[PDB]
């Protein structure tokens, strides 16, 4: 069994910046794939971010690279999404989630 | 890969030895793996070293 | 990137069908998909991955079966919690797209 | 049988730089040091194959 706390609630006005938690335990740091999908108003799913914590590397969707940045830390084994520029195209909710395996597996648990 | 190209060539490869075998795991699923690469002169196989280094 | 399409978007919920959700790609994935499930409208939640295999947290009123561009979740009889919009997913490729959603009612 | 036994003991070395450090782990058959020798002193020496001795 493997858990997941986020951060807030706290929509923001367009030109600010954002930068959601997610840590997690239930298990050691290395595996751990945090992947995060937003949810908008009423629509479909979409994959933002990645990081996959063996390699320290991350990955994002190209509707950003420019903006998005997401990092972590192994002691404080915390996440860390932040998505400047912030619009209307840009207002969902923001679900932090682990997967698997390099190549983004399933994703497990979710995020409240 | 046959060599089609018109010389000799140098091919480097390798083999990862894991730090332990969480990483052996989350890396390649399965243990007690193998490396073999082979021609008509040459022929290894590794098997990898788990352990836990400087 | 490489474009999902859960056909239809919405089957009307005649309890104790062959309730059968598809999902067709843009181009051959073989066997690298997800099913998720999501009840009323917040976090999602997964049942089938890597086609034709089961999440143990485990319905046995489930199915998931394909490999080619094609794929399917299967509901056979029908039961009153299992009322969401529905996900196909995808590795093998690298930016990570979705269906859209198949959801059926009381 | 050399020496009674038809088992063996085969034995490999090292040198260990200044500031490096020797890690030995085993689950069976290892015939660990207790020493280390010191090169305390360097410099042009020889080892002669004689058999006799020194006057």
């Amino acid at each position: 069994e493997v858990q997941l706390v986020e951060s807030g609630a706290e929509v923001k006005k367009p030109g600010s910046s954002v930068k959601v938690s997610c840590k997690a335990s239930g298990g050691t740091f290395i595996t751990h794939v945090f992947t995060w999908v937003r949810q908008a108003p009423g629509q479909g799913l979409e994959w933002v971010g990645g990081f996959i914590a063996i390699f320290g590397t991350s990955n994002y969707a190209q509707k950003f690279q420019g903006r998005v940045t997401i990092t972590a830390d192994e002691s404080t084994s915390t996440a860390y999404m932040e998505l400047t520029s912030l619009t209307s195209e840009d207002t969902a909710v923001y679900y932090c989630a682990r997967g698997i395996s390099g190549s983004y597996g399933w994703f497990d648990p979710w995020g409240q | 890969y046959n060599n089609t190209s018109g010389e000799q060539m140098l091919i480097i490869w390798g083999v990862h030895h894991p730090n332990d075998e969480t990483e052996q795991r989350t890396l390649y699923q399965n243990v007690g793996t193998y490396v073999s690469v082979g021609t008509s002169t040459l022929n290894k196989r590794s098997t990898p070293e788990i352990a836990t280094r400087p | 990137d490489i474009q999902l399409t859960q056909s239809p978007s919405s089957l009307s919920a005649s309890v104790g069908d062959r309730v059968t959700i598809t999902c067709q790609a843009s181009q051959d994935i073989r066997k690298y998909l997800n099913w998720y499930q999501q009840k009323p409208g917040k976090a999602p939640n997964l049942l089938i991955y890597d086609a034709s295999n089961v999440k143990t947290g485990v319905p046995s009123r489930f199915r998931g079966s394909g490999s080619g561009t094609d794929f399917t979740f299967t509901i056979s009889s029908l039961q009153p919690e299992d009322i969401a919009t529905y996900y196909c997913q995808q590795y093998d490729n690298l930016p990570i797209t979705f269906g859209q959603g198949t959801r059926l009612e009381i | 049988k050399v020496n009674g036994l038809g088992s063996r003991m085969e034995f490999s070395w090292t040198l260990l730089d200044m500031w490096d450090t020797i890690n030995f782990e085993s689950t069976g058959n290892l015939i660990a040091p207790e020493y280390g020798f010191k090169i305390s002193k360097r410099g042009s020496s020889g080892i002669m194959k004689t058999e006799g001795t020194l006057e």
